[PDB]
């Protein structure tokens, strides 16, 4: 029937209860506007709907409703590549619409046929500090966790432009034999910044192969929370149908959290851990189930989600759940950024679970994972030795600390400093590691086996 | 329309709403106090009434104003002190004999004493007009016109009645446009809802600076106009002072001053100082005040006016962006502003979220900074404007790690600190090189380099010198002077001269408050030239004290360049710096030998 | 006396640096985590009761 | 209608909806006991009132209600100075009525009869420490923040009583030529403590200059919030209409925080952190709205609120929010109190945001702003220097710090230590200041102009 009342952007309708879940409703308002909504709730002769357009400007008994008869499902094509969109799937260039060739659910995974063969073949992004220290696979999810005030978006730009200039040399080594496409989701990202991501895609050659979804925080909350799910349906369709690796850059994870937080206050839900939703798990998990190899095992969706730390803490719920559901993390540290290191990838907690399950041979060394273990363990020791230098002073320090002090300094300006339009090969990073790691005797190098060690220190 | 069902504190509940938008502006009862319908459950509405309901009875009617809570922005905005619901406070002072409004009484948003001179644009009888196309213009001050009247967004058609040139009143219509029948009548002002931002053809990446002319501001971490900027405060330990400085040195097309919820001594101060001050472009007619339009809310004045304050400023500002005017937007303070929201949330009986501050908070802060920026205005002419938002924040709950501040640093691209010690010394803004950053720098240094300056090389070197100077002092404490030598001693000395020349200012002179892009370029050129040549000279054999005494006249003359006229070599070009290069070469001979 | 001074300056320097690096930032990290938990208790308590 | 129920402090009346808000009702009991209240909420055939005296002892069918027909207002006159009122505005004279010439509503005024004009004239408290270092100005509010390790009321009494002895000293200087008045509000005071304040005004002759409105610790929470609103309206009348500068002393704001926190802003509604409402700000702001410079331009109400910090805390909501609205604060400490320093006032954590700029020149010399820079600096250096003395001795202590060690002592023992009924003019205060700085030579007072210093040393 009519709008009974309206609370924030959820609308209480009085309407007959026969419609199915997620079906579109259209409210015809006396302003001339039609606004679309989704039944969030069906109840006995009443519904609670989230409006897509707006959050207000909604009349009581003068507003009327009409049913589509159709569940909320995204019209997905592969003709949506090479064109720039908003967060609800419509061109902002105002030319021909998304259109469809399928409709796919965002309320539950469609097929859900993820990985029964572990993602295990390497993906290179042209960065030593990423690729060595954290091994990336085709379907694996490793996120970039940074702090407020950092250029999270600039590091994400590096990843995009250098990935796909590696790929033909990597094609030879075996790591691709299929089309590569980017699906880019912005929630809460600046106009300027977005324009930088388009430029990145021009450089790479995948402005024609990418879809960009722009939601601003000055566009409804309800649109904002659809934007990642819309991204996922697009990305698994390319991946499925024509067996493509799609890399998803989903910025920013807390912006998405933010919107969930407002339709929790507006719901009859109580917020759990630190003012965020007590169903915060279900949200995050919907995104992470979709990632891994999809049917035919030459298509995949690979994820790098981007998180900015809202309070700059790794005890705050957002990073803590997110980190558990994903496979590892990549840390960015503020002290580095200020110094003018690029990329400022501090490898003190940066670890990726698949390290000996993301590598094989014929494109990686099996030693690749082993080398990582020296590099990470020494980095830490070195970092500790520098902490003691600051306090006690060199004279006081013992011989073991001095070596390690030295290792740390060399690590910062050579390993994690590289250019921003400069590609690297996995072989090449390991050869750079061996020289730098070569500053200790065989007694002290013991996080790799004597066979491999005897050859190379 | 409706009948009051209930009154529970400052929230009023009214039944028998059979159509009423959930943003609709309402006058409740027979007191006729301001309220806006927050939520609706059935025919019962929840309305927050933002003035006191002492004298309001259940069983009185509530009459809808017939439009949402919107503000009219017209000519005459300039030289006026306003609320966020927009009432002229000077008018109140006249009638009631008070700058605060009487409750249950309101006054027209724009002054109606004022009559302004309208001259036709370029669309004439029967010409098609389209959105953002300039239908005319009106003087907005005596000296200058600035309020160009464009066709309202969401309209388009053929202009059936175009009034002829002459002075008309804000009340009286001038234009009727036909599309679908007479679409409606138009006035010299247009209304636009406060939470709806005005539109553009497209937004651009700003590369254009502020016209502040504050030397350290320009050179070290370059000012952007079309940017977002967060500045620490703690209230009257420098932060209000810099906002007053920013107003003064600036000479933007418009400046919109927002007191979100300040102490009210500070609002009084802004009003009085400005017409005595002088614009740095050399304009007249109550100078700074003429270019400033003031939304000045103290925290005592209703909570509606506090919340509406930023909104009213951004919509106004955005319209000026559509007019082709570069606007400086000064907000003081967002910490107060987050508090306006938390208050409303607890009254109503909704749950606020993190740190007792609401759920809606983050989306609202975020929308506000992203709304501001450089754009080309809507319509065929495509004039360029900018909106730069500089918002002040202080600690809220006394922790400066709480959600409000931390949420905003993540969004910001620009940061310029405040420190109590630096503020005492008269360095304003109170910045060094790690309490401040700008990520706008990259595009900006590129912009300036094009203009003629050797800017990118020189700026990087500025940062390096300050960083080094700090570092060599620590060594002098722990290690000693054994790690100190004269090469290092010159490094300390160049940084001191850079601090005094750039960082310290307070407007001792008129030439200490406007310094062009070309002048700023010239100061950093002297000091870097001194540095490299002093170091060379001590290596071919010289001492620090010997270098210091010898450089002397030049050293004194270049420190004093801020007191000196910037019209010495033309009008922006300073002659002394051009003559420094040659002196420095002859000088280097005196220092070495 | 000079030799005893020589010894004492090394010890005393260790201490200023030791309070600075290890103690003060440990104290910042702890105080914040328990403040945020503590506040969470007072607010959630009200929210559950109100609901 | 009869009383439906009472649940805690809140009373439910079934009585009809025809009363207006702020409307006084009379509870007619069968015990010969009439009690008055103000409607907190008026609803559809029910009203919720909190009763000004008591809450229990009423029946549900032997207590009946009547509506007075007149809302909560104070009879305002200037014959109210020298007269003792309670917390409803009823006398505790035991003689003649209040007297009116107007009836003014108490809510933060119906019309708001204030303008915003920057402060320009000194207000003096008769104690050097407050006036030189953190001066009080006309329409500026600087609270005294003290703690429950102090005798906070007893200090509060010293400020208040010494006031209005200032007015003949100001009169010779020509800063105030129009009368002085005191409006005193006691919230949550003890019977004995209340007595002390009163006796102190009699002794000084300041009884004639003050009106006291009393709220006792045993009177209802709603009675207590009514109490300052009576005092400020009475001040607003004196100030606007007969051009007096009126200094209003509100002790204790801490009790005021307690009454709101308990009920009348936490009736059943959700408050912010630590049980203290988030709109506790909004309430504080009502008090501040009825304070400031008023039409006449020889009339203002200057305000000194007294807030007592529970345990000396800087993370509690009470000093922090209050502290944002007020323009500085005077911080009192426990440390001075032990040593035997009275009144124990420190001026180092303290701030007055606008010192010279707030106050004027004509009744205060020009040297005030300059002198404050020197006294503050030395005082800071002085705390540090004493800690250093303890360790290093005086065989290796610095010379600058040696004079500052002695400076810390005198600053406390003569500029901060004063009598009970010792009153000092502002000119005098300035002279003492220079005497303490006189020990240092010119080369350790280098932050001041040689012209001013050569005159004043």
């Amino acid at each position: 029937n009519t709008v009974s009342g309206v609370n924030g952007p959820l609308v209480i309708l009085e309407k007959v209860k026969f419609p199915r879940y997620n079906e579109i409703v259209n409210l015809t308002l006396p302003d001339g506007t039609v606004r679309q909504g989704q039944v969030l709730e069906i109840r006995g002769d009443r519904a609670i709907v989230q409006v897509f357009e707006g959050t207000s400007g909604i009349d009581v008994k003068k507003t009327t409703v009409e049913f589509t008869g159709e569940s909320l499902r995204i019209p997905v094509s592969e003709d949506m590549l090479g064109r720039i969109f908003d967060g609800s799937g419509r061109p902002i260039d105002n030319g021909p619409k998304v259109f469809a060739e399928d409709y796919l659910d965002i309320n539950g995974s469609p097929i859900n046929p993820y990985a029964r063969i572990y993602p295990e073949e390497m993906i290179s992004t042209g960065v030593s500090a990423i690729d060595t220290m954290n091994s990336i696979a085709r379907g694996q999810k490793i996120p970039i966790f940074s702090a407020s005030g950092l250029p999270h978006n600039e590091i994400a730009a590096q990843i995009c432009r250098q990935a796909g200039l590696v790929r033909p040399t990597k094609d030879v080594h075996d790591g691709h034999e299929e089309n590569f496409s980017i699906v880019f989701a912005a929630m809460g990202v600046n106009l300027e910044t977005a324009r930088f991501f388009k430029q990145d895609f021009e450089e790479n050659g995948s402005l024609e192969r990418t879809s960009l979804f722009l939601n601003l925080a000055n566009d409804p909350t309800i649109e904002r929370i659809i934007t990642p799910r819309l991204a996922l349906t697009t990305a698994e369709y390319l991946a499925y149908q024509t067996e493509r690796h799609v890399l998803t850059i989903l910025t920013d994870m807390s912006s998405y959290a933010d919107a969930l937080r407002e339709v929790s206050a507006a719901r009859e839900e109580v917020p759990g851990r630190r003012g965020y939703p007590g169903y915060m798990y279900t949200d995050l998990s919907t995104i992470y189930e979709r990632a891994g190899r999809v049917e035919g095992r030459n298509g995949s969706i690979t994820q790098i989600p981007i998180l900015t730390m809202p309070n700059d803490d790794i005890t705050h719920p957002i990073p803590d759940l997110t980190g558990y559901i994903t496979e590892g993390q990549i840390f960015v540290d503020r002290q580095l950024h200020n110094k003018g290191i690029y990329p400022p990838i501090n490898v003190l907690p940066s670890l990726s679970r698949l390290m000996k399950s993301a590598i094989g041979e014929g494109m990686t060394r099996k030693d690749h994972g082993d080398v990582s273990n020296q590099l990470y363990a020494k980095y830490a020791i070195g970092k500790d030795a520098a902490a003691m230098k600051a306090v006690v002073g060199e004279e006081a320090l013992s011989i073991e600390d001095k070596l390690s002090l030295e290792f740390l300094e060399k690590f910062e300006k050579t390993f994690i400093t590289q250019g921003a339009y400069e590609d690297r090969t996995v072989f090449e990073s390991l050869d750079q590691a061996w020289s730098l790691l070569r500053i200790y005797p065989k007694e002290m190098l013991n996080r790799i086996s004597p066979k491999i060690l005897d050859e190379f220190y | 329309y409706g009948a009051i069902y209930s009154v529970s504190g400052p929230v009023v509940i009214a039944e028998n709403m059979i159509g009423c938008a959930m943003y609709e502006l309402v006058k409740v009862g027979h007191d006729n106090l301001v309220g806006e319908v927050i939520r609706i459950d059935g025919d019962k509405a929840t309305i927050q009434v933002y003035e006191e309901t002492a004298g309001l009875t259940v069983g009185d009617p509530v009459l809808r104003t017939g439009k949402p809570l919107s503000v009219e922005l017209g000519p005459g905005l300039m030289e006026t002190i306003y609320d966020g619901i927009q009432r002229p406070l000077k008018a109140i002072k006249e009638e009631s004999q008070s700058i605060y409004i009487p409750r249950g009484i309101d006054t027209p948003a724009l002054d109606r004493t004022i009559k302004w001179q309208f001259t036709p644009g370029k669309f004439q009888v029967g010409d098609h007009i389209s959105g953002g196309d300039i239908y005319g213009s009106v003087f907005e001050n005596s000296l200058i016109s600035s309020h160009k009247i464009l066709l309202p967004p969401r309209s388009r058609g053929t202009i059936t009645w175009i009034a002829p040139a002459g002075e008309y009143t804000l009340d009286e219509k001038i234009l009727e446009v036909e599309f679908d029948g007479k679409k409606s009548d138009f006035t010299l002002y247009h209304t636009w809802p406060v939470r709806v931002p005005r539109p553009v053809t497209e937004k651009l990446s700003a590369d254009y600076p502020l016209l502040t002319g504050q030397r350290v501001l320009d050179a070290l971490f370059p000012c952007v106009q079309g940017g977002t900027t967060c500045i620490p405060g703690a209230f009257g330990c420098g932060k209000t002072v810099i906002s007053q400085s920013l107003s003064k040195y600036s000479n933007s097309d418009a400046i919109i001053y927002v007191g979100c919820g300040e102490r009210g001594n500070e609002m009084a101060e802004v009003l009085m100082e400005f017409p005595e001050l002088y614009t740095e472009m050399s304009g007249t007619k109550e100078p700074i005040m003429k270019r400033t339009t003031l939304v000045a809310n103290t925290s005592n004045m209703p909570v509606a006016a506090r919340e509406a304050s930023i909104y009213t400023g951004i919509t106004l500002a955005e319209y000026f962006r559509d007019q082709g005017k570069n606007v400086s937007m000064i907000a003081d303070s967002s910490s107060r502003w987050a508090e306006a929201l938390r208050e409303i949330s607890g009254r109503l009986g909704e749950m606020p979220a993190d740190q007792g501050f609401p759920a809606y908070l983050g989306a609202k802060l975020a929308s506000f900074y992203e709304r501001a920026g450089k754009a080309v205005a809507l319509g065929s002419p495509d004039r360029t404007g900018s909106v730069s938002i500089v918002a002040a924040v202080s600690p809220a709950g006394g922790d400066f790690s709480d959600p409000v501040t931390t949420a905003t640093l993540g969004i910001t691209q620009v940061f310029w600190g405040l420190d109590k010690k630096l503020a005492q010394r008269k360095h304003f803004p109170s910045i060094n090189t790690s309490v401040s950053y700008s990520k706008y720098t990259n595009v900006l240094n590129k912009f300036y380099d094009s203009n003629y300056p050797e800017f990118p090389v020189l700026r990087d070197r500025m940062k390096e010198i300050l960083s080094n100077a700090e570092e060599l002092e620590q060594v002098v404490q722990l290690v000693g002077k054994s790690a100190l030598s004269d090469s290092d001693k010159i490094t300390l000395d160049v940084a001191t001269l850079i601090k005094e020349d750039f960082l310290q200012q307070n407007g001792y002179s008129t030439y200490d408050a406007f310094c062009p892009i070309w002048k700023t370029f010239d100061m950093m050129r002297a000091f870097i030239s001194y540095h490299d040549e002093a170091q060379k000279a001590v290596a071919n054999g010289a001492n620090w004290s010997k270098l210091a005494d010898s450089t002397g006249d030049v050293k004194h003359a270049v420190s004093s360049s801020k007191f000196f006229e910037p019209s010495r070599g033309e009008k922006e070009v300073h002659g002394e710096f051009e003559k420094l290069l040659s002196t420095m070469q002859e000088r280097f001979a005196e220092s070495t030998d | 006396a000079f030799i005893i001074l020589d010894e004492v300056i090394k010890v005393t320097n260790r201490r200023v640096n030791a309070i600075e690096h290890v103690i003060i930032p440990r104290t910042e990290n702890t105080i914040a985590y328990i403040n945020s938990e503590l506040d969470e208790l007072d607010r959630e308590e009200f929210y559950r009761l109100k609901k």
